[PDB]
């Protein structure tokens, strides 16, 4: 796993209060400036041979997540303390049509995946099935809205679990960088708060499977599952000095 | 020490018997702030 | 030779339009009067 | 076996009270709620109220919160409702079902049905 | 106050087919629906408890599914004794409410 | 002191004779012309019946939390009703709840006993607090409890109600566990249902109709208000008046209960933020709820 | 903030455990009064 340095990335809006032309200092779980964030290559295809890597990642304090997938190979995320032994788990699934957030207790296998096929008549890749979980058990929450993971492009997410509530921040920005996070600054807007009182200490990602891979054989033809580059960083208790411009946007920050 | 630094958020959201203690905390803090500012201004005025 | 001739409204600073806060400030004596008198003295001193 | 006895086809003048009889046997009377349902001929079931025989706690429907008053006789294991001002519209079938509380709340046993009519 | 409605107020069925009903509640209740049947000049009888599992003495054709707000009643096979009035009852909180009414036709 | 400015000067100086000069007597403030109240266009009543009128309450170990939002909440009827024996509000005032607006209200319902009703409070130590239900230290909201002896007590005991008796570690606030894993203690010799120094985590208790008041079942509902930092969805039963600008008014924007003159703004609020503060942490810009 | 501005009145009509809080309020207020007076006297003495 590559170890890329996150420069001027991982800063969100501390609160839902409009501030303009004011330098505001806030103490909250933040991604440290110029911190070492682990880079994972989810899938690399070389002859029908693919390198699949979706390891479990500890959810200590917050977690900063960024993806550069042009084809949206990375879709949704899995949370939960152990994902077994009748323990509560948290799941997000993102299909093309709409974001189907399914926050339900689940039993997960080692390999997480979703199904999608190609219709020759419509010339589109519409989802075939939902082959993520065996069944829905004691599902407490569910949310559907416009999908955020779609609409080359960098998608930054911060997940935080304090006082039971699950906080998710997001901001989408197209980037021309290829191998490293761009040396620019973006602020993550609060997206949605999840009111589920569960334990989250490990983390995992979910990848798309087109009709090419949906075949039981390992060899896949016709679909390029190579645009998989997601970076993971762990938040820390930090104090940040936030610069608000006259428009209210956080232009810069100081750790 | 008060529940909120906004005076109106204490006048509302609380009954007068229970709001008065928070108002007293805010009043003590702000009066100390003015006393500090006025002492600094008096010393600065002596220097000027 | 002089400095900015600022003045502070003690009642308007400790309390906004609130009248309960105004009464609780009233029971604290004449601190606001002393602060206003000191600031006015500073102002007249700057003019002098 | 469990049997709930409920006489029906009672004739009462409008504007007078009625004393429904709901005799139940075959189960422990203190471990199960018993309820009443009003059904117009050719119309859906309408809730009336519930009762706890052990503590004599009752809940009434909003329409029947004042007209229908419910009482229970623990000695005879028979529930009653009385002191109501009946009208011509009140002509309907009055059931008496046993509510399976403390467990799957299912209305396990139903009565034959008291087909009260007025004229 | 929870309110229940059935879109198929009257339904016509043929012997041996599969049909499904509907019962949506005003507020989410989490599997607190009991489906009842009332034959002509008869008394209501419990069929499916908590809208998911069934009880003894009921034919396996009566199958219930649904959770949250929208609930359904499914019957595998239709015979002569399946023509009755099927009612949806919510029991989550007082006041208890029954369905508007569903009728079966041959 | 208000007859004429000379008399105000005489009052300020605490003397009936004043000398030549200019005297700072008092302050001039434009009094508001009218009172403005602006609440969102929500009209439907909140489903508080489904929380309090519930047939059975969930156990303490696995309670039920309900999302009360996008509705008008009337807490006056809740407070005025004498059914609830304990109605304690911590961060708010029970009589001021109708004038406020909240972004989200969560009701947690569970049944406890009279000896453990005091454990439902911020900063409390006890069996329920440590192992079953912990309230945050900065808890703002109300705690509602009433006797359920007429509701849940049964002859021979009611065994549908469970409280955890043993846990490895204390619970953080608003933490629910449904593992039901067997408790291992001592030298850790228990890997099955029963073992040495081993017990079942869920210790059931039966409520008797003639049991003591301290052991009687108590139905508890706690409303966890989170105050106004985001746009409001649940509000009190306050009528909304017409918006008036360029006039000093006692505006009430979702319970902000400020005072000032309102003007059109060119500042672009982000969708997730509804208030605009300043250096002194006073509301400078607001977004009209309607 | 005390019930009365007279120390003897607070000593009466109040038990020592409940009178002590009022005495503390009076002591804090009067200590602030002396500190303000002494600071003003030090500044005025520097000017003199
Ligand atoms: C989550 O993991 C275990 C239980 O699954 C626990 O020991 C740990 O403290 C928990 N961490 C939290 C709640 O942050
Ligand atoms: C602020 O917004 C204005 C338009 O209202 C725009 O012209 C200007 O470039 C913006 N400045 C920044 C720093 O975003
Ligand atoms: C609970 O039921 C009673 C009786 O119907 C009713 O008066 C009360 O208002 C209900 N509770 C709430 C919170 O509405
Ligand atoms: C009614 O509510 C809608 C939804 O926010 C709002 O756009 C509209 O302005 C409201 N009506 C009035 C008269 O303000």
């Amino acid at each position: 796993p590559a170890y890329t340095n996150s420069f001027t990335r991982g800063v969100y809006y501390p609160d839902k209060v409009f501030r303009s032309s004011v330098l505001h200092s806030t103490q909250d779980l933040f991604l440290p400036f110029f911190s070492n964030v682990t880079w994972f290559h989810a899938i690399h295809v070389s002859n029908g041979t693919k390198r699949f890597d979706n390891p479990v990642l500890p959810f200590n304090d917050g977690v900063y997540f960024a993806s550069t997938e042009k084809s949206n190979i990375i879709r949704g995320w899995i949370f939960g303390t152990t994902l077994d032994s009748k323990t509560q788990s948290l799941l997000i699934v993102n299909n093309a049509t709409n974001v189907v957030i399914k926050v339900c207790e689940f039993q997960f296998c080692n390999d997480p995946f979703l199904g999608v096929y190609y219709h020759k008549n419509n010339k589109s890749w519409m989802e075939s099935e939902f082959r993520v979980y065996s069944s829905a058990n004691n599902c407490t929450f569910e949310y559907v809205s416009q999908p955020f993971l779609m609409d080359k492009n960098l998608r930054e997410f911060v997940f935080k679990n304090i006082d039971g509530y699950f906080k998710i921040y997001s901001k989408h920005t197209p980037i021309n960088l290829v191998r490293d996070l761009p040396q620019g600054f973006s602020a993550l807007e609060p997206l949605v708060d999840l009111p589920i009182g569960i334990n989250i200490t490990r983390f995992q990602t979910l990848l798309a499977l087109h009709r090419s891979y949906l075949t039981p054989g390992d060899s896949s033809s016709g679909w390029t599952a190579g645009a998989a580059a997601y970076y993971v960083g762990y938040l820390q208790p930090r104090t940040f000095l936030l610069k608000y411009n006259e428009n209210g946007t956080i232009t810069d920050a100081v750790d | 020490g008060a529940i909120s630094s906004v005076l109106n958020d204490i006048l509302s959201r609380l009954d007068p018997p229970e709001a008065e203690v928070q108002i007293d905390r805010l009043i003590t803090g702000r009066l100390q702030s003015l006393q500090t500012y006025v002492t600094q201004q008096l010393i600065r005025a002596a220097e000027i | 030779v002089s400095m900015t001739k600022t003045s502070v409204d003690c009642t308007m600073y400790i309390c906004g339009d609130s009248t309960e806060c105004s009464n609780l400030l009233l029971q604290y004596g004449s601190f606001c009067t002393q602060l206003n008198r000191a600031l006015t003295g500073i102002a007249v001193e700057q003019d002098k | 076996q469990v049997q709930l006895q409920q006489p029906g086809a009672e004739l009462v003048k409008p504007g007078a009270s009625v004393k429904m009889s709901c005799k139940a046997s075959g189960y422990n009377f203190n471990h199960y709620w018993i309820s009443w349902v009003k059904q117009r001929p050719g119309q859906g079931l309408e809730w009336i109220g519930d009762i706890y025989p052990l503590s004599h706690f009752t809940t009434y429907n909003e329409k029947f919160t004042n007209r229908a008053t419910l009482t229970v006789d623990t000695s005879s294991t028979t529930a009653y409702m009385q002191l109501n001002s009946l009208t011509s519209d009140d002509s309907a079938v009055f059931y008496c079902a046993r509510w399976d509380y403390f467990d799957s709340r299912t209305f396990d046993y139903w009565g034959q049905g008291t087909t009260l009519t007025v004229s | 106050d929870i309110l229940l409605t059935q879109f198929p107020a009257i339904l016509s069925v043929s012997p041996g087919e599969r049909v499904s009903f509907s019962c949506r509640a005003s507020q989410t209740i989490g599997t607190n629906i009991h489906w009842y049947q009332q034959r002509i000049n008869g008394s209501p009888r419990l069929l499916i408890k908590y809208a998911s599992e069934s009880i003894s003495g009921i034919p396996s054709r009566f199958s219930g599914s649904g959770s949250g707000t929208d609930f359904s009643l499914s019957i595998n096979n239709v015979e002569s004794e399946d023509i009755a009035d099927y009612y949806c009852q919510q029991i989550n909180s007082w006041p208890l409410t029954f369905g508007a009414g569903t009728k079966l036709d041959l | 002191c208000a007859l004429d400015p000379l008399s105000e000067t005489k009052c300020t100086l605490k003397s009936f004779t004043v000398e030549k000069g200019i005297y700072q007597t008092s302050n001039f403030r434009v009094q508001p012309t009218e009172s403005i109240v602006r609440f969102p266009n929500i009209t439907n009543l909140c489903p508080f019946g489904e929380v309090f009128n519930a047939t059975r309450f969930a156990s303490v170990y696995a309670w039920n939390r309900k999302r009360i939002s996008n509705c008008v909440a009337d807490y006056s009827v809740l407070y005025n009703s004498a059914s609830f024996s304990t109605f304690k509000c911590y961060g708010v005032s029970p009589t001021k709840l109708n004038d406020l607006c909240f972004t989200n209200v969560y009701a947690d319902s569970f049944v406890i006993r009279g000896d453990e009703v005091r454990q439902i409070a911020p900063g409390q130590t006890g069996k329920i607090a440590d192992y079953n239900y912990k309230l945050p230290d900065d808890f703002t909201g109300c705690v509602i409890a009433w006797n359920s002896n007429n509701l849940d007590s049964k002859v021979g005991g009611n065994y549908n109600y469970l409280y955890r008796l043993f846990r490895k570690s204390n619970l953080k606030p608003f933490e629910r566990d449904i593992s039901t894993e067997i408790y291992q203690a001592g030298s850790t010799p228990c890997n099955g249902v029963e073992g040495f120094n081993c017990y079942f985590p869920l210790q059931s208790y039966g409520f008797q109709p003639t049991n003591g008041v301290g052991y009687q079942p108590y139905r508890v509902v706690v409303l966890s208000f989170e105050l106004l930092h985001a746009p409001a969805t649940v509000c009190g039963p306050k009528k909304s008046t017409n918006l008036v600008k360029n006039k000093c008014v006692n505006f009430n924007f979702n319970g902000l209960t400020g005072t000032g003159v309102l003007t059109e703004s060119n500042k672009k609020f982000l969708p997730f933020q509804q208030f605009g503060r300043d250096i002194a942490d006073t509301t400078d810009a607001v977004r009209d709820p309607q």
